[PDB]
C-alpha cells in the first residue's frame, strides 16, 4: 500500500519542560514575549472566566510537574490563529501545574459553539494536550463545562464515548472565586474516574 | 492553433503489450501481420485535443452519485486518485482522464453483456475528470468486481477499471486498464499477461492509500499515469 | 544509459469501450457534453464532406465494436485544439462501428494542407487512432483522399511506405451519399490489404 | 446419551489470540486478568451437541437464495468451501457450520450497523451448513466489502466472513474470520494482528479455488479448519 | 518433539454476531428451525428453573452483545446430544443479552450429578461458554447452585480452584421470578469479583 | 447409459505443449491458426468409454510374450509401471493404458520405418492394461533405443514408449510419451521440448525403480499418470 | 491460489501410432479384440450411417498418418459407456486414414439429441479427437449433418463459435454412397477453412 514519510516519533517532555517551555516555573528569567495563561485581556468579548485544574497520576498522587496546552474558540464560535501579545483574545495558550499546590490556572472566555465537520454543533469546549514527565506521547482531552447540560447531552463528540460515566470525567464544575465564574476541570491520567483521552 | 514545438520519447513497443498475443484469443485476428511503418513526428502527430474547456458536469468524476436513480450503489466505496506526470517526471496538468468500469458483481451496463450477475439501478460506470494544474485527477466509486469472459474455459477479469488519458498530443494519448493490490486473478489473466515484463504488470496495480482514505466512509486507491516524454525540439533543420 | 521512467503500459479498450467512450452505442443515457463524430457545424470553411468505412479482421469479418479518434487540419490547414462545441470546427473527433452495419461515420471538412518538420507539404490527411477488444495498442494510421494525386504522389509520409502497393491502403475512394460529397475508408486490420499502421 | 470416550489436545493459548490485545481496544475491559483455571477433561468437556436432525432449510448454505425479495444480491459471486478436520488430520463429519458477514459494500444487516453504505435488499448474511460424511462443506455467496469501524480514527475490517464450528465437543467448538488471498487489509487489521504468529493469521486466510468455480457464474475459495485433536483415553486409573 | 497440525485460530465473534447465530435479536426474520434459549419442554422431568443474569467489563458496565452457549446434563445427568427441537430436552443452548436491560434467559432443568472422569461425582453444573465483541477466545465457565452447598463442597473441579473466594464466584443466586424457580448468574470478566474461567 | 454429474478442471494449455512449436518441424502445417473455441462441459465431454469388458489377452501387457515367433526378444528386458490418478490425487481404476513402443535398436515394427537397425522377430511393440481397483497398471517389456528421424539433420528421438489413457471421459483421455531417467538426448529432443516448462518434461520421465525389479531377470521403472481432475458439479442451473 | 497436482502434459501420436492404436492399418497382426471404426451392428436401432473424410494440413495436403477417436450417442440420444464388442451399438470407436487415398471411414447410427447442462438441446452431433504426428495436443471437434439445418441453428454449441461462416466447417455433407445414406467430413487443421476446434 501507499507508505509516506514516517512521521518524526514523540518522546516525553521530561521534568525538567518549564525551561523551554514555562520560564517563570523553572525559576529562570522570562524573554519579552511568552506563550502562557492569559487568553483574554479585561476588554475581549464573552464571558470572562477563570479555570483551574490539578493532575493525578495512577495512584491518586498529583502530577507537580505536568504542562497543559489549551486551544478554544472566541466567544463567536470562532478559533483565532494569528497568534499576538497584542490581541485582546488568543485561543491558544500554555499553563503548568505550581510544584507547590499543583494547580494551573488559565484567564479565558467561554467559547462559543462550533460544528462538527458534518454540521452538528459541538457543545462548547477547550482541546486540552498535556505533557510531563512519564508521558511518552502528549494526552488529548476536551474541557466541557457543567452549565451546559443540555448542550453536552447532544454533543456528537461526547456521543462518541460509549459509556455514559466516562463522559461525566469531561464535564467542569462551575464555582466562583474572588467574585468570577471559575470552573475546576481535574485530569486522572489513570484508574478510577481516568478522564477520556482522545486519539485524532 | 496548436504549434509544432516538441518531441515525445519513441515509444518502447516491448513494454506495452505486443500486437500478437495467442493467449488473449481476439488478438490473433486483430494485429497487424506487416511491421509498423515508422514515420518521424510533425505537427500532426505533436499535437492533440485540449479539452479544459469541455463542459464536465458537478458529478462527472463522482460515480456513486452520476447514475442516481433513487439511491446509492452497492458495494465497496473508493476514491481512486493519482497524478498524470511523463518520462521526465514532469507533470500533465488539465489533461482530460476518462474511466469506466463494471459494477460490483461484475456486471457491465451494456447491451451485450449478458453475464447472470445483477445489474445495479444506481450504478452506470463511467466518470471523466480534467487533472488540475499539477497532475492531479480523482473520481468516487465502488470497486469493480471480477469478470468471467469467453477467452479460455475458465477465465475471469481481475477487479479492474478502464482509462484513457489525452496527454498533451496524439501522440500521448493511451488507452489502459487499472488492477488492485493483492488482486490473486491478475497472474492468471491473458489480458494482463499480453504484457510481457512483470515490472511493466506492476505499474498497472493500484497501491490502497489509506492516507487517501475518509475514515467511516470510504477507502482509497493511488492510481499514477506515466505519459511519453515531451521535450523541446534541437538542432532541427541544421 | 540514460533510462527514464517507463510509459504505463497499455491494455485493450476491451468490448463496452462505449460505456466509458461512446455513451449512446452502448444502450446508456449520454451527458449534456459529449465528444463525437461532428467536427464541423453546418457554417465551417471548407468543403462539407461524410467520411464513412468498415473495418476486417484478418479472417475478413467486419469488426463491429471498434473505436475511432480523429485528429485534422480545418480547412486551412490549422490544427484547433481547444476543444469546444460551440466551436465551429474542432479538429479532434471521435467515432464507432455499430454493433449491426459495422460501418462508422464522421462529418467534417476536407482538411487544407500542413507541413512536416522540415517544411515539406504533406498531402491532405486525417490521422486515426484505431481501438477495439484484441487490439492491445491502438493502431496509428492516415486517411488520404483519391482526388488528390498529385499531392499524395508527393507526400513525404506516404514516400515513407517502401511498396507502393501499400501506400494505396491509405487512400479513401471518393463518392455521393444522397447528394453530399463522400468518401469511404475501410480499414483490414490483418492479411490481404492490410492496411499501413504507423509508429511514431 | 453421550459418554466420555475421548480426550483433545490442550489449547496452544500463544497460537490463538491472547485476551488482551490493547490496539483492539474493546479487548482491553473485556479480558480476565486472573490466569484461566486447568481442569482435566471430563464427560462435561469431552462431549457436545450432534446437530445432524436439526432441520436444515433448501437455501440454508446459499446466501445467494435465502434472502430473496424479489432478486440476486448484487457482488461477487463466489462458493467459500473447505473441510474441517482435527489435528491428527482426521476428517471432522456431519459437524455444525455456521457463518455472517456484511453484504457487497461492507453493511451488515444489524440494527446497530449504521454505516453508510446501503443495505441489499435480495442480501441476508446468514448461512449454515453441516459437514458431510467426509468432513466437507460449501457455501455460495457474495464476497463481503471492508467494514470501516470504530476502533483506531482510519481502522477497516479486511473483508471476512465469521465462521462458527460445532465439532464433536464443547472442547473443540470454535468461532473464526476468515479471510481473503492478498487482501492489503489484513495486516493493518487489530483484530487479525490479535494474533501474534504469522503463521497463525496465514490459517486464517481463504485461497481462491479456480478448480472449484462454476465458469461463467462463480468464482470460488477454499477455507480449511483445523479442530483440536482427538485421541483415545489410554492408562486413564491404573 | 511431535507437532501436530496447528489448531485454527480464533477470533472474536464481533458485535453482529446475532445475526448469523441469534437471529431475533438482530433485527432479523428467523428460521424455521432455531438453537436457542429452551432446553426443556414443559413436560421435560427434574425441575423446571429459569437462569437469568447479566455480564460485566471491567469498569462494571454492562457487555450488552455478549452471546453465551450452554452445556448440561439433563435430570437424570445424562448428555443429550442428539440436538432435536421435537426433543422434550436437549443439552444443548444459546442465548443473548437484550441490547437494553442487558440480562439473558435460559429455560431448563436442574441438571443431575455427573461424575469426572476418575469417577468422583461433580455438584451439580451447567457448563458455559462464553462470546463477544472484544473477547478474542471465547470463555469457559460453570454456573453451579447455591441450593447445592454440600455438593459444591465436595466438587473435584471447584476444588482445583485454589482461593475459596474465587469459588463464589461461579455459584448462582436462587430466588422466584413469577412464582417459578429462578437462579442469578451474573459474569464479570474481569477487576474485583471476577469470575473463575476455565482452561481445558 | 452415462451421466453428467462431474466437471473436470480447465486444462493448463502452457502447461502442455502449445500447438505450433517450429523446431518439431512437422508440427508447423500442422497447428491451427485460429483460437480455439471454448465450450462449458455438457454430457458430451464429461463422459467416455469404459473398457471393462473389453476383452484382454492373457500377455496384452507382456511384450516379452504377445509376439512370440520362437523365442524371447533381444534387449533390456524392464517391467514399466505406475498409478493412474487425477490432479485431486484419487486413483483412477479400470482405466485403458495402452502403449507402443519401438525394439531394442529403436527399429519401429511399422512399414513406414524404414531405419536400417533389424526388427527383432521375437518383438512386436504393443501392449495394453486396464489399470487395477487402486488406480495401478504394469507392462513387462524391452527398453526401447533411441530413434533417427528426419526432423533436423541429427535428431534422435530419445529411448520413449507412447502411452495413451482413456480416464473417466472423454475430456480427461490424453497421448503423451514416457521418457527414461537420466537419458541425454531428453533435453536435446525437439518433440520433449514442444513442451515449454522444464518442470513439465519432468513429468514425463520414467524413474528407475529397484525395488519393483525382479532379481536376476529384470529391472522396472515406475510412470504414474495424472489425469484431469475430477469433481461433482454444484450449484448448477439455481 | 488453490494448485492441485499438476496434469501430465500432452505429446504427439507420432506417425507409428498405428501400431500401438490402428494395429491392421500398421501392417501387423490384430489381437482377438480390437477398438475400431463399427459403432453399429447391422442390428442396431437408428438410421445407419456410412462417415468418411479427409484431414488436409496448412499447405491443402493430405494427413495420411491421422487418427481418430468418435464419441456419440445412440439414437435416443443416450451415451452408452459400457464398451463391448458384443453390443449392437457403442458410442466409443475409432477410426484412421489410410496411407493410400487418405480416407477414413466409420459404420454407425446417427446420434439423438442431446441437452446441454443448462437444459438446451445440441443439434446430433458426433464428437471428435484427432491425433497425428505433429500435433503435439490432440484438436478436438464436432461433426453436425446438414441434414440438420434448423437444428443446427439453434445449437447452443455451434453458436458459441462467434462468425457464422466458421459454424460451416463443422457441417458434414449428406451423400449416398453404395445405396446408404453417407456424410463427407473433412478436416483442415490450418488456413482457409480451417476447422473449429474447441477447448472444454
Ligand atoms: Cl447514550
Ligand atoms: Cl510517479
Ligand atoms: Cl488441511
Ligand atoms: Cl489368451
Ligand atoms: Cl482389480
Ligand atoms: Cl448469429
Ligand atoms: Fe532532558
Ligand atoms: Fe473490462
Ligand atoms: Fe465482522
Ligand atoms: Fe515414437
Amino acid at each position: 500500500p501507499i507508505e509516506l514519510l514516517p512521521e518524526t516519533p514523540s518522546q516525553t517532555a521530561g521534568p525538567y519542560v518549564h525551561i523551554g517551555l514555562a520560564l517563570e516555573a523553572a525559576g529562570n528569567p522570562t524573554r519579552d514575549q511568552e506563550i502562557w495563561n492569559r487568553l483574554a485581556k479585561p476588554d475581549a468579548p464573552g464571558e470572562h472566566i477563570l479555570l483551574l485544574g490539578q493532575v493525578y497520576d495512577g495512584n491518586g498522587h498529583l502530577v507537580r510537574d505536568s504542562f497543559l496546552e489549551v486551544w478554544q474558540a472566541d466567544a463567536n464560535g470562532e478559533y483565532q490563529d494569528a497568534y499576538n501579545l497584542e490581541n485582546a483574545f488568543n485561543s491558544f495558550g500554555r499553563t503548568a501545574t505550581t510544584f507547590d499546590a499543583g494547580e494551573w490556572t488559565l484567564h479565558t472566555v467561554k467559547p462559543g459553539v462550533v460544528n462538527n465537520a458534518a454540521g452538528v454543533p459541538m457543545a462548547p469546549h477547550i482541546n486540552i494536550s498535556l505533557f510531563a514527565r512519564g508521558i511518552n506521547i502528549h494526552l488529548h482531552t476536551r474541557l466541557y463545562f457543567d452549565d451546559e447540560a443540555q448542550a453536552n447531552a447532544k454533543c456528537p463528540v461526547l456521543n462518541l464515548i460509549e459509556q455514559p460515566q466516562r463522559r461525566e470525567t469531561l464535564i467542569a464544575k462551575r464555582c466562583e472565586v474572588d467574585g468570577k465564574t471559575a470552573y475546576r476541570f481535574d485530569i486522572r491520567i489513570q484508574g478510577e474516574g481516568e478522564t477520556v483521552f482522545f486519539d485524532f | 492553433p496548436a504549434q509544432d514545438n516538441s518531441r515525445f520519447v519513441i515509444r518502447d513497443r516491448n513494454w506495452h503489450p505486443k500486437a500478437l498475443t495467442p493467449d488473449y484469443k481476439t488478438s490473433i485476428a486483430r494485429s497487424p501481420r506487416q511491421a509498423l511503418v515508422s514515420i518521424p513526428q510533425s505537427i500532426s502527430e505533436t499535437t492533440g485535443p485540449n479539452f479544459s474547456h469541455l463542459g464536465f458536469g458537478a458529478h462527472d468524476h463522482d460515480l456513486l452519485l452520476n447514475f442516481n436513480n433513487g439511491g446509492l450503489p452497492i458495494g465497496e466505496r473508493i476514491i481512486v486518485a493519482g497524478r498524470v506526470v511523463d518520462q521526465y517526471g514532469k507533470p500533465v496538468p488539465n489533461t482530460l482522464v476518462e474511466m469506466w468500469q463494471a459494477n460490483a458483481g461484475g456486471r457491465y451496463r451494456h447491451k451485450n453483456d449478458r453475464y447472470l450477475a445483477p445489474l445495479d439501478p444506481n450504478f452506470g460506470g463511467v466518470g471523466r475528470c480534467l487533472t488540475d494544474s499539477d497532475g492531479y485527477y480523482s473520481f468516487r466509486t465502488i470497486k469493480p468486481g471480477p469478470h468471467p469472459w469467453r477467452n479460455g474455459p475458465n477465465d475471469w477479469r481481475p477487479a479492474h477499471i478502464h482509462f484513457g488519458i489525452s496527454g498533451p498530443s496524439i501522440a500521448t494519448k493511451l488507452i489502459t486498464q487499472l488492477y488492485f493490490e493483492g488482486d490473486p486473478l491478475i497472474p492468471m489473466c491473458p489480458i494482463v499477461k499480453s504484457i510481457a515484463n512483470p515490472e511493466a504488470v506492476q505499474q498497472l496495480i493500484a497501491k490502497l492509500d489509506m492516507n487517501n482514505a475518509n475514515p467511516m466512509d470510504c477507502l482509497a486507491y493511488r492510481f499514477d499515469i506515466v505519459l511519453r516524454g515531451q521535450r523541446k525540439t534541437h538542432f532541427e533543420n541544421c
